[PDB]
């Protein structure tokens, strides 16, 4: 799952 | 202080860096608020976002429904007016999502949702298409959704949708907002199209109802719309704006929002454009 802030 | 003092402040604040210094000081996440549902095996992929997650405390429940929905109550409070904006923010649906995200709709009988993300951007999915393209007729558990009406204009596309409960034949209405020129992690492409927008979801609300918003994560396009709002109502009446401490009181509600010091910047500047115009 990914971060948004990345 | 007063409006007009802080106006002053704020202005001499974005000279002298200081405003951006405190926005960037300021907590991202509320120290000590739980966020464990959100977290739960059935749950994760629920998430668009692996870090942008509801507090227990403010996340919404579904009526006689245990299901779990990465949604937020964010109630907007100018008590020297007796008045309270209501939100429910949320990201943008997942496939899976759709039918939680329109059983929300349905509880509450929202008649607003404002988005504020294109579905696609760069070739990647930034939300899913909760909506039929008209005519089409659409299922989301166990309600049919069609699209009635939709025309675009220069930023936004406005769209009037029919949900109808399948097993009853109740039928809603809500009104549907997709604000197209405004990327993610960025600012609105033309501030002038931003701040109309605005003061056009303010005319359409319906007092004691939240209007829904929702972003990709929903809590960076979402903040600024809800900071700009609270600005509107502030300056309108008289009353003091800091905006630090609007940016706060969102993020004690759904964390992060207002993602970038870029948001920050845009939202505070835009602030005092619309005070300069108010006199």
């Amino acid at each position: 799952f990914s971060a948004y802030v990345s | 202080d007063t409006l007009e003092g802080s106006m002053a402040q704020l202005k001499k604040g974005l000279e002298s860096g200081t405003v951006l210094i405190q926005f960037e000081q300021l907590y991202r996440k509320k120290p000590g608020l739980a966020i464990t549902f959100a977290k739960l095996p059935q749950n994760l992929d629920k998430n668009r976002y692996k870090d942008v997650l509801p507090y227990d405390t403010t996340r919404v429940l579904l009526q006689g429904n245990e299901d779990y929905i990465n949604a937020s109550y964010v109630n907007m409070e100018i008590p020297a007016a007796n008045l309270v904006n209501k939100y429910i923010a949320t990201q943008g649906p997942l496939p899976h999502t759709c039918a939680q995200f329109w059983q929300v709709v349905w509880d509450q009988k929202l008649s607003l949702i404002v988005m504020l993300t294109t579905l696609t951007e760069r070739g990647r999915t930034k939300c899913h298409q909760y909506w039929p393209d008209p005519p089409d007729v659409m299922n989301h558990g166990g309600f049919h959704i069609q699209c009635q009406s939709e025309d675009c204009t220069i930023a936004y596309v406005s769209r009037e949708m029919l949900v109808t409960n399948t097993q009853t034949g109740e039928e809603h209405t809500v009104t549907h907002l997709q604000y197209v020129a405004w990327p993610a992690h960025g600012v609105p492409d033309d501030s002038s199209d931003f701040l109309e927008f605005v003061n056009y979801v303010r005319s359409l609300r319906v007092d004691s109802e939240p209007v829904l918003v929702h972003s990709s994560a929903g809590i960076g396009r979402t903040g600024v719309l809800v900071t700009m709002e609270t600005a509107m109502c502030l300056t309108e009446r008289n009353l003091p704006i800091y905006p630090l401490d609007i940016v706060r009181k969102m993020r004690d509600q759904r964390a992060m929002m207002v993602q970038t010091s870029s948001q920050y910047k845009f939202v505070c500047e835009a602030i005092l454009r619309v005070y300069e115009e108010g006199l």
